[PDB]
């Protein structure tokens, strides 16, 4: 178990398991839709 | 077929020094979240 | 106590500039493996 | 025969621009010198 100093690069998600994603961290990570292909991209923050 | 190959490299080069020096003024990409589509999304629907 | 903070911000640049340079040309950091030395020091040892 | 030579020429300019900012950073390229080698050479004749 390792806490991020940094924020990670993106990476592409699915829409049901990006909003999982954010019920761990929420403070710490980050999800949004993506328009066109409707999946979510997940960036985790500093101190996830 | 198209030749263009290299120039395919040379787009993501100057991308790296976009994202780069963005990063130094702190501008800020990925900065989009729920705000303001579902509070109208919530008041369309009403 | 030392004004030179921002130097050292100044020195970080340059070096991701190098990185990333360093990679196009492909010129390979952290190639260190096992083949002199001990086999150096297996020698040395017998 | 291969259109590629304007590609040679975009290979030199990163190389300037990774050499000069290598000798910023201080990192010091050509440091081999006689140390290692000759001395195991000198044991492995030994």
């Amino acid at each position: 178990s390792v806490f991020l100093d940094k924020d990670f690069t993106f990476v592409v998600s699915s829409e049901a398991d990006a909003r999982a994603f954010v019920q761990f961290d929420p403070e710490h990570t980050v999800a949004r839709p993506l328009p066109d292909s409707s999946d979510w991209e997940v960036t985790r923050k500093a101190g996830t | 077929s198209a030749a263009l190959g290299e120039f395919a490299e040379k787009v993501t080069g100057p991308d790296g020094v976009l994202a780069s020096a963005a990063r130094l003024v702190l501008n800020q990409l990925g900065l989009s979240d729920v705000v303001t589509t579902p509070e109208a999304a919530t008041d369309a629907e009403l």
